[PDB]
């Protein structure tokens, strides 16, 4: 189904979930859970960011916070979630996560990070 | 002038206003549009298209409303 910007980000993630173990994005919500998926994602662009093998589930305290920090330190993303609010909340709103890695995927694109292949 | 939103709107699954320039195109021509092909890349070229990867869609309704 391409006739739908979610299902663009969506496939485009999910291809790096075939790269990742105990991590599934099937949705933007529930999937987001267990917070490794924001780590996951960002230690692919960076791998100077952090160790994601370190990393625990039970960490997610402090995985919010090395995403998020990590992301806006070295690509300064826009800072429209929160940790103690995703924590809090448990499952974040499918927009919320959308708008966060649109505009991320913006400024990746734009420095000439996501286009890593031509052709 | 809604409908013209809605369009995009319907490729737009949250609302953001930010869609992908191959999915834009495929909402010109959905609208039945009096465009060529050669025309829409025109306006295209004048775009931000191979850059950040995410076309505003508001800049080509706005700019289809005023012609």
């Amino acid at each position: 189904g391409p006739l739908g910007s979610k299902n663009m980000l969506l496939e485009w993630c999910r291809a790096m979930t075939r790269n990742y173990e105990h991590v599934d994005i099937q949705n933007f919500s529930s999937s987001w859970s267990s917070g490794m998926a924001f780590c996951a994602l960002i230690h692919k662009f960076f791998p100077e960011a952090f160790d994601y093998a370190e990393l625990d589930p039970a960490k997610r305290r402090h995985n919010f916070t090395l995403a998020f920090s990590t992301a806006e330190k070295l690509a300064d993303c826009a800072q429209l979630l929160e940790v103690d609010d995703m924590v809090r909340l448990a499952v974040p709103d499918s927009k919320c996560v959308y708008t966060y890695i649109q505009e991320l995927y913006r400024s990746l694109v734009q420095k000439g990070l996501v286009k890593t292949k031509k052709k | 002038e809604e409908e013209i939103r809605e369009a995009f709107r319907v490729f737009d699954k949250d609302g953001n206003g930010y869609i992908s320039a191959a999915e834009l195109r495929h909402v010109m021509t959905n609208l039945g549009e009096k465009l060529t092909d050669e025309e829409v890349d025109e306006m295209i070229r004048e775009a931000d298209i191979d850059g950040d990867g995410q076309v505003n869609y508001e800049e080509f309704v706005q700019m289809m409303t005023a012609k």
